RNA sequence: AUACAGUGAAACUGCGAAAAAUCAGUUAUCGUUUAUUUGAUAGUUCCUUUACUACAUGGUAUAACUGUGGUAAUUCUAGAGCUAAUACAUGCUUAAAAUCUCGACCCUUUGGAAGAGAUGUAUUUAUUAGAGUCUUCGGACUCUUUGAUGAUUCAUAAUAACUUUUCGAAUCGCAUGGCCUUGUGCUGGCGAUGGUUCAUUCAAAUUUCUGCCCUAUCAACUUUCGAUGGUAGGAUAGUGGCCUACCAUGGUUUCAACGGG
């Protein structure tokens, strides 16, 4: 158990979207983990009311680390991505009476928001996401910002 | 000046909620860090971030309480610190003197001065080099 | 099987062989327990060879503490009692002036009960409060007036406790590990650092304030009335060239 | 196969740990009662 | 059995004793032979007509005999798939009945049999069995997300579980109708489902007031998502055809219910109450009779 | 002994074969694994169940074996058919549950209770909690609700979900006992293995600092292909440039860095 070595590493997960597929992997000492390989489903949770619900990821629309795993569309942790929407809509008319914040009401209507992830599906084995709100939603709406 | 970076600068597991109010804007926490060290009222109600902090980080402070002065601070966010102590072997029969460097990691809640004498503390590693942490000037 | 360099206050003789027994995975640490080996071998020589103590431990002749355990290298470390059924004796094994490990013949109605220091003080599982003493009996529901480095006295029939020596400025006292093993009496001073390195001091017959590392201590009950027995008049160590002087 | 000693292991696991979960639920309400008296002192 | 089963398997005259076990199918050891019938038969014309809705029932539950065999709900799909756009929706369906991903992908006859292999698949998987509970939140959920659903799945609950009879005023299937109304009211055709409940739950109290803890339990449990519905819903002619024999069996218990009281009387709320009146006595006879005389006030 | 029974070839299975450079110590793991031993550890798997159900317990897929050969040798082999499980893969656990509140009412309580309500673990998130009198003179009258650490985002509980899934005994040797509804009926002991989580134990892992020869006709070394830090990620049992991006241009040193034996 527990050996050491001098200087060398592994291949990456870099998962994509479609495709669904887990891969165990060993690990010495329990929590056997799992990488996850072109996963396309995640769980995401609303932070506010704090309601879960698995939800078909759409992709992922920025990365602060490096640009091009928004081209290859690559689902690390703390990425921005667009999901569905709908479930969380369907709570929110279905446990409020509203059946519709200001700046989520505005993209309700526009259909996909944004979330963060906060699992390492590349070594972890699921994919979570919260949905951003409040000073994360006004710093990620200056991300956008950054985008365009 | 708060966010620097890319990303922006979270402190997981603690966060505000948008339908309650408070003038905090997120419910900010703290800790103090053992041996009678002191967190002051700069370091909690400065809102920097410090995920590597002894105070409101990730880290907890243990064993080893060292003393030293500021040699050099030409490294973002690391600085490095002088220990002149005095040596002796008897091959030389007289009071010899060495210097000891060590780079420690340093908080944006406590000013720096090249100079002056600070006392640190020994925490889990933070970099390739850098194993200690700034507690108290 | 890595060897002849033991704790040497097992005392087992040099040509005997090459190597030494090792102790496995148990209640108690390394240097500080003595396995049934080194005990029923060259400590009270009830048999000559290893195997004829693996013979005298499979016939069930030996409980440690209420149950048989059936083993050679079980490190029965301190404070446990050895009831052998036959020879109608209670083994307590406790220290001794020098740092031996010294028998006694218990009764029956004291080795149906021993003791020990707690470690902890914890919440296990769905909000159950359960304490451990040093040979891992890891005990649920105690009086929750526990506190850490304190004593339980364990029925040894349940696991249930049956008193405790709430320990503060004052109650009688044992000591273990150290150069100041086996004194007995805590009342000098009572010193809390930052970081270990302090004691309840200790005072005797000869009033001796003596000191070591609070981990190196545990308590017995009030003074002069103790919760169990010490072996060769309740041990001193005044001094050798002393008695050679009286007596 | 079903012999008469399988059936009496099975009665005897569910027994064992029906008898568990009792003796368990007689010390909680045994510790319920000790921080009771030790909430009255 | 088993073994004709197995040679009319090993199988015109074929279709003439397919009809003869078409009719000894829409009448009814017994489940090795229904899955080896199930699985020669997935491999006429009104004798086919009738066994589309023979394998549309067993496509949609497994009732009677078992609870809901993935095996069985299998068959009856390859069975419905070979009896009758419908590609996409049948391979949807088929990765549906192999779940998560199928949910995800399927969030009018194919939404028929949607719903029919969907509450089937989860169809009350267990209660809590560290996988039944997210079965049954996906299947809530999948009846959330997917009218017409709502309303064929009200449908099937009122085709599990006369009916004039049990609108004026069996024990053992009756507390499984008990515990499926309870699973049915546990989701997050109103009138007709609202008739089954109420003559179940009416049925439930008749049989209680005459296994007793199992009633007991379903008619608590059924009386409060009852009042859950209720107050989720807020008709008052059919509503006091209703409320009429629950509150006089409930005069002198009253002194859930209590919320569903409290509930029920704040304008509207007053004159469907007022419709019946009592109410003193519920004031009269703590909290949770505080609130309820601080609110009704 | 018409299932076998003590004996045992062979084989399957289970376990174990793992020249500050080295180190001698010291510090922490509130920065990881925790196998073996020891101590506590878990009623929840079907109820769209009466045209009522695998649990008095369900399925393959093969060794040894039998048979056909090759071959030049044997610690070489290919084909085929059998037959087992703590191997492999599923899988329901019978007052369908069961227990604690509230216990109004009675009859006097140490109750017995009609009905108002709740109930595993594991994984991955996001939270929340986790900080002056009356006096039968005897006592009472409401009191200020939480474990430990020097230190927590600790321990733990609840909350809303996701579980390609976890576990929640399809096992074994000895005795055969108590009951009466004499039925292959209900129950029953000693303890071998396996499993959830925590503690202890040893074992591993880094990491802290005190300590070794001769040197300046040895003073600059390193950012290349991260050399020195930050931020996010990949990874990994794990911290950590250990690597990947963007930013900063550093760090070591004449007290002998760096090199030479």
């Amino acid at each position: 158990r527990k050996k050491r070595k001098f200087e060398l590493g592994r291949q990456p997960a870099n998962t994509k979207i479609g495709a669904k597929r887990i891969h165990s992997v060993r690990t010495r000492g329990g929590n056997k983990k799992y990488r996850a390989l072109r996963i396309e489903t995640g769980n995401f949770s609303w932070a506010s009311e704090g309601i879960s619900k698995k939800t078909r990821i759409a992709g992922v629309v920025y990365h602060p680390s490096n640009n091009e795993l928004v081209r290859t569309n690559t689902l690390t942790k703390a990425a921005i991505v667009q999901i569905d929407a709908t479930p969380f809509r369907q709570w929110f008319e279905a446990h409020y009476g509203q059946t519709l914040e200001s700046s989520v009401e505005s993209q309700f209507s526009a259909g996909r928001l944004y979330a963060c992830i906060s699992s390492r599906p590349g070594q972890s084995g699921r994919c979570d996401g919260y949905i951003l709100e409040g000073e994360e939603l006004a710093f990620y709406l200056r991300r956008l910002t950054a985008k365009k | 000046t708060v966010q620097s970076e890319r990303a922006f600068q979270k402190q997981p597991h603690i966060f505000n909620n948008p339908k309650v109010k408070t003038s905090k804007r997120t419910k900010r926490w703290y800790k103090n860090a053992g041996l009678g060290f002191k967190t002051p009222k700069t370091a909690i109600e400065g809102s920097y971030i410090d995920k590597k902090c002894p105070f409101t980080g990730l880290v907890s402070i243990r064993g080893k309480i060292l003393t030293g002065t500021v040699v050099s601070t030409k490294m973002h966010r690391t600085i490095v610190i002088r220990r002149a102590y005095l040596h002796y072997i008897p091959k030389y029969n007289r009071y010899e003197k060495r210097h000891k460097n060590v780079p420690v990691h340093v908080s944006p809640a406590f000013r720096v001065q090249v100079g002056d004498i600070v006392t640190v503390g020994q925490c889990r590693p933070i970099s390739k080099t850098v194993r200690f942490n700034v507690v108290k000037v | 099987l890595k060897r002849l360099a033991a704790p040497h206050h097992w005392l087992l003789d040099k040509l005997s062989g090459c190597y030494a027994p090792r102790p496995s995975a148990g209640p108690h640490k390394l240097r500080e327990s003595l396995p049934l080996i080194v005990f029923l071998r060259n400590r009270l020589k009830y048999a000559l060879n290893g195997r004829e103590v693996k013979a005298i431990l499979m016939q069930r002749h030996v409980k440690v503490d209420g149950k048989v355990r059936t083993d050679t290298t079980y490190p029965a470390g301190f404070m446990d009692v050895i009831t052998l059924d036959a020879t109608n004796e209670n083994f307590r094994l406790v220290y001794d002036v020098k740092g031996r490990f010294a028998v006694h013949r218990i009764t029956d109605e004291e080795a149906s009960y021993k003791l020990g220091k707690v470690k902890k003080v914890q919440l296990g599982k769905k909000g159950v409060p359960y304490v451990v003493t040093h040979d891992g009996r890891t005990i649920r529901y105690p009086d929750p007036n526990i506190k850490v480095n304190d004593t339980v006295k364990i029925d040894l029939a349940s696991g249930k406790i049956t008193d405790f020596i709430k320990f503060d400025a004052g109650k009688l006292v044992y000591v273990t590990g150290g150069r100041n093993l086996g004194r007995i009496g805590t009342i000098v001073h009572k010193e809390r650092h930052d970081g270990g390195f302090d004691l309840v001091h200790i005072k005797d017959s000869l009033d001796n304030t003596f000191v070591t590392r609070l981990n190196n201590v545990f308590v017995i009950g009030e003074q002069g009335k103790p919760y169990i027995s010490l072996p060769k008049g309740k041990g001193i160590k005044l001094s050798i060239a002393e008695e050679r002087d009286r007596r | 196969l079903v012999t008469p000693q399988r059936l009496q292991r099975k009665r005897h696991q569910r027994a064992l740990k029906v008898r568990n979960a009792q003796a368990q639920r007689e010390a909680a309400a045994e510790y319920a009662q000790l921080l009771a008296k030790r909430l009255s002192e | 059995t088993y073994p004709i089963l197995i040679r009319n398997q090993a199988l015109i005259p074929q279709v003439a004793e397919n009809h003869f076990v078409d009719i000894a199918p829409f009448v009814y050891y017994k489940d090795e032979e229904d899955m080896e019938n199930e699985r020669v038969i997935t491999g006429v014309d009104r004798n086919v007509f009738l066994k589309t809705l023979s394998k549309f029932k067993n496509i949609k539950n497994v009732y009677s005999a078992t609870e809901l065999h993935d095996h069985l709900m299998v068959l009856l799909g390859s069975r419905n798939t070979d009896v009758q756009l419908d590609a996409l929706l049948a391979y949807k369906n088929p990765t549906l009945n192999k779940l998560l991903d199928d949910t995800l992908f399927k969030d009018e006859n194919g939404s028929q049999s949607i719903k029919a292999e969907d509450e089937k698949v989860v169809m009350p998987y267990v209660l809590r069995i560290f996988f039944g509970r997210a079965q049954v939140p996906p299947t809530s959920g999948q009846k959330r997300s997917r009218v017409i659903s709502v309303l064929p799945n009200f449908k099937k609950p009122y085709i599990n579980d006369r009916l004039d009879y049990n609108y004026f005023f069996k024990a053992t299937l009756k507390t499984i109708r008990r515990m499926t109304g309870f699973v049915n009211i546990v989701n997050s055709r109103t009138n007709f489902p609202l008739h089954t409940n109420s003559v179940l739950q009416p049925l439930i109290y008749s049989i209680a007031m005459a296994s007793t803890e199992e009633v007991h339990l379903r008619k608590m449990a059924s009386n409060l998502r009852q009042q859950g519905l209720k107050c989720l819903s807020s008709v008052g002619n059919t509503f006091d055809w209703s409320t009429s024999m629950e509150d006089i069996y409930a005069v002198v218990v009253k002194p859930n219910l209590q919320q569903p009281s409290s509930l029920l009387r704040l304008y509207w709320a007053h004159n469907p109450s007022l419709y019946q009146f009592a109410t003193a006595t519920a004031l009269m006879d703590q909290h949770v009779k505080e609130a309820v005389i601080g609110p009704i006030i």
